[PDB]
């Protein structure tokens, strides 16, 4: 009942084993003769054992700037910050003289150090294809008053599948078991591909390309303070041999996005991904059975507790409450012509039943084009509802 | 030639303060400037220094990075931004010029190791008081013979002591940010808190 | 690292020549080559007297001279005058980048006879112990010159934590008095066999024990 309200909803019917394609945004309603109607939706995709290859700094900050100079023939200057790996140091030569603070004229050694602090970073994760955990929700068409489009899934069974553990038997309380045999149909294989995660965005890039970016980096082994290649974003300036100055090279964030145009993009969300790739599954209804079926028809009348609404697919949803006696009971349902001659509408919510009288039942069915009569219950007080379908 | 400090006053422990010094009568932009402090009745303590550019800023080991020295050459101003202040930071803070380095390096830029210096121009100093409470307990000092009263943990100064309605010592400021003194029946008056204590002292 | 130490006090008579020493720990010849001296009269801002170990700035009296060796630096005031009564501080580099001042020397220009301090040590009051605190009070009075060194002991061990001492102040009779405190918990007070207040004046020491 979870798929009701979703536009990208596929209606799949099986002869007596059926093939379904699940994707993010997609929803599949499965139907089989004498088998309960089920709603399948891919809710989560997660790379479960990612190995950080490298972490690149795209935005750098230079703080705690220290400088030391020596007069000519007084030796190379030295700061204790040189030994500190969080700092970037560079030695240079400056013109020294009498009006400068030196007894003798000549080139005097200068040293500038600055603390390299990363503001924003990029992470390159290498994902094993077999380690992509897919979370699928199997929501049966239980009529249950809250079931209709209920995201919480307290109505549907949550099942986890990986490209390799593709065969799973899922137990649906009151319906039996459904056997699912999946296979991933990803746009690009993760063989020689690095999942380049930025912040809220992700891409799939060639390994060598990723390892060749001229940016400061930390290895997967040091996820750390000692950034390798700080020089790729840090530049030292001394153009008149008067003063040495340290300068950052500015945020490479936007620059990166431009280089990542000719790359496969993915929607990211803190460890979990909204992958474009499909998931081709095969499922068997052999061990599935309708809840009740051995039940007797409802002797009493029904009460339409919510306005009949039409879904984006032309199907209609009706919420009815039982006012009679007999529960657990079986709802008599029929969609016939204006003259009550032949039955015309297809029932989506197969075998509609009443569990508790107090609890309403949501029945979904495909009404025929034009004028139809929705008949819910039996005589007397039989709900006669006229319907329009252009 | 003058140096005028501003920004000193009462600050709560863990609090922040910005000291500001105005310089005049010399080429400010070409001189190194220093901050020196002095705890009440105690010794001079070097705090920080800055070169002409601001490219070199050095600090004493007690300022673990809590204070930041800065300058505005065009405005002839020196600053000391102070954070995470404690009772050990209570002092008069002096703005000081290194007039002798100017004689060797007229740029005031080069941070040569152990260079010739001399703090020749000092401001009047600005008072910083780092204290917790905003606004005493009296104990007898039992005994010719000397006897007295110990007046513990009060704020602010002063306390006055009389005997039977004599030397009363100056107060010490404890690490707690509270004062204590001694006087050698004692009548202890602490006008700021509107409290008065009479203590009989017996052998 | 380099730490500068000076005598606590120096006492001289008018017209006499007195010398203040400045010695260092992790120091070298350059430490003393770069020594600067400062005079601070009571309640006044410090004044530069000597820089570069031995150079005297213009305006500073010719009675002031300085010397330096590879192990110490010294300031000499020749022809001592009442106006020379002040605190004197030496200063040099602690590291290549930072400065450090000495502890200071109180120079007394002798006007009256020298007098040794009277010392009284008070134990914690019964009342304070009931309030779960313990303060030892060391009262120091009637001394001249006005400069003392106070040290505390727990049994035979010197104690530095929880000590607060006042700067000597002039009494009614123009001699000086000072006070010192040792703050303890009652457990610490009861933890030791004895506590001592030691006062050093003009090279001699008085020690009172409770
Ligand atoms: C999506 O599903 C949500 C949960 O789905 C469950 O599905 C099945 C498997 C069952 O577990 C089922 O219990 C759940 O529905 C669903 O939320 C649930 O909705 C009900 C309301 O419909 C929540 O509250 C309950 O109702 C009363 C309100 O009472 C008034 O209205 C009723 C008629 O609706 C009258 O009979 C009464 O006389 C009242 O006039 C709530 O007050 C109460 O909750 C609180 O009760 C006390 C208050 O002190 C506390 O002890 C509780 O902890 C609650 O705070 C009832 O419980 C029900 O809480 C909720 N279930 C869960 C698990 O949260 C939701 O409506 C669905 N949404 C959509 C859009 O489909
Ligand atoms: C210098 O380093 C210290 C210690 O990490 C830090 O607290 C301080 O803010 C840094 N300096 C500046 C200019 O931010």
């Amino acid at each position: 009942m979870r798929c009701i309200g979703i536009s990208n909803r596929d209606f799949v019917e099986g002869v007596s084993w059926v093939d379904i394609v699940l994707e993010h945004g997609s929803c599949v309603t499965t139907m089989a003769k004498n088998k309960p109607t089920l709603d399948f939706e891919l809710i989560k995709t997660e790379a479960k054992q990612p190995a950080t290859l490298r972490k690149y700094c795209i935005e750098a900050k230079l703080t705690n700037t220290t400088t030391e100079s020596r007069c000519p023939t007084q030796g190379e200057p030295s700061l204790n910050e040189e030994q500190d790996k969080r700092f970037i140091c560079k030695h240079s030569m400056v013109d020294r003289g009498w009006g400068n603070g030196c007894g003798l004229f000549g080139k005097g050694g200068i040293v500038t150090c600055a603390k390299f602090t990363c503001k924003k970073n990029m992470e390159g994760k290498i994902v094993q294809p077999e380690n992509l955990e897919y979370t699928i929700v199997i929501t049966p068409h239980s009529g249950e008053e809250h079931a209709v489009g209920n995201d919480t899934g307290k109505h549907g069974k949550e099942i986890k599948i990986t490209p390799q553990s593709s065969t799973t038997e899922a137990e649906l309380t009151g319906y039996g078991t459904v056997t699912m045999e999946c296979s991933p149909r990803t746009g690009l294989d993760f063989n020689e591909m690095v999942l380049l995660q930025m912040e809220d965005k992700a891409w799939l890039v060639h390994r060598q390309w990723f390892l060749d970016l001229p940016l400061p980096w930390l290895p997967g082994a040091d996820t750390g303070s000692n950034w390798i290649q700080k020089e790729t974003l840090v530049t030292f300036k001394n153009p008149h041999a008067k003063k040495q100055d340290v300068v950052v090279l500015g945020s490479q964030e936007g620059a990166m996005h431009t280089a990542l145009t000719g790359a496969t993009e993915i929607q990211m969300s803190s460890g979990n991904l909204l992958f474009t790739g499909h998931l081709k599954c095969r499922l068997r209804m052999d061990k599935l059975q309708l809840k009740g079926m051995s039940y007797s028809m409802c002797t009493g009348k029904f009460k339409i507790v919510k306005e009949i609404a039409e879904t984006q697919h032309g199907t209609i949803v009706i919420r009815v409450q039982y006012e009679g006696d007999g529960s657990p009971c079986k709802i008599p349902f029929e969609i016939t012509d204006l003259e009550k001659r032949h039955v015309l509408g297809r029932l989506i919510t197969v075998n509609p039943i009443v569990t508790e009288k107090d609890s309403p039942v949501n029945i979904e069915a495909e009404p025929p084009f034009g004028d139809s009569y929705i008949i819910v219950g039996v005589e007397p007080g039989q709900l006669k509802l006229n319907w329009l379908r252009p | 030639v003058q140096l005028v400090e501003s920004g000193g006053g009462l600050v709560r422990p863990g609090g922040s303060l910005r000291l500001s010094c105005a310089a005049s009568g010399f080429s400010y932009s070409n001189h190194w400037m220093h901050w020196v402090r002095q705890a009440p009745g105690k010794g001079l303590v070097w705090v920080s220094r800055i070169n002409s550019d601001g490219s070199t800023r050095n600090y004493a080991d007690f300022v673990k990075g809590r204070f930041t020295i800065s300058r505005d050459n065009a405005e002839n101003t020196l600053y000391l931004e102070m954070n995470s202040l404690t009772a050990d930071d209570t002092a008069v803070y002096y703005c000081v010029r290194d007039g002798v380095r100017f004689y060797y390096d007229s740029t005031g830029y080069y941070p040569d190791s152990f260079f010739k210096y001399g703090m020749d121009v000092w401001g009047q100093g600005t008072t910083v008081t780092v204290s917790s409470a905003s606004t005493p307990s009296v104990f007898p000092l039992a005994p010719t013979a000397a006897l007295g009263c110990l007046v513990k943990d009060y704020f602010p100064e002063p306390v006055t002591v009389s005997w039977n309605s004599v030397h009363t010592f100056p107060a010490v400021l404890q690490s707690s940010g509270l004062y204590s003194l001694s006087s050698v029946i004692c009548n202890v008056n602490h006008k700021p808190s509107n409290t008065k204590v009479d203590k009989r002292v017996e052998p | 690292q380099s730490v500068l130490t000076q005598p606590v006090s120096v006492s001289g008579s008018p017209g006499q020549s007195i010398t203040i020493s400045c010695t260092g720990t992790s120091s070298n010849a350059d430490t003393y080559n770069l020594v600067s001296w400062y005079q601070q009269r009571p309640g006044k801002a410090p004044k530069l007297m000597i820089y570069e170990g031995t150079k005297r700035p213009s305006g500073v009296s010719n009675r002031f001279s300085a010397s330096k060796s590879a192990t110490a630096a010294s300031l000499t005031i020749s022809g001592l005058q009442p106006e020379d009564e002040a605190d004197y501080y030496c200063c040099s580099y602690a590291t290549s980048r930072t400065l450090v001042f000495g502890g200071g020397t109180k120079l007394t220009v002798v006007g009256q006879p020298k007098a040794a301090p009277s010392v009284t040590l008070f134990p914690p009051s019964s009342e304070e112990l009931q309030a779960n605190k313990a303060t030892l009070v060391c009262l120091i009075s009637d001394f001249y010159p006005g400069a003392v060194t106070v040290a505390w002991k727990a049994d035979s061990s010197p104690v530095k934590a929880g000590v607060e001492t006042t700067t000597p102040s002039k009494q009614s009779n123009n001699k000086y008095a000072a006070s010192s405190y040792l703050s303890l918990t009652p457990e610490q007070w009861k933890s030791h066999r004895s506590y001592s207040c030691q006062v050093t004046h003009e090279g001699s020491t008085v020690e009172k024990t409770v």
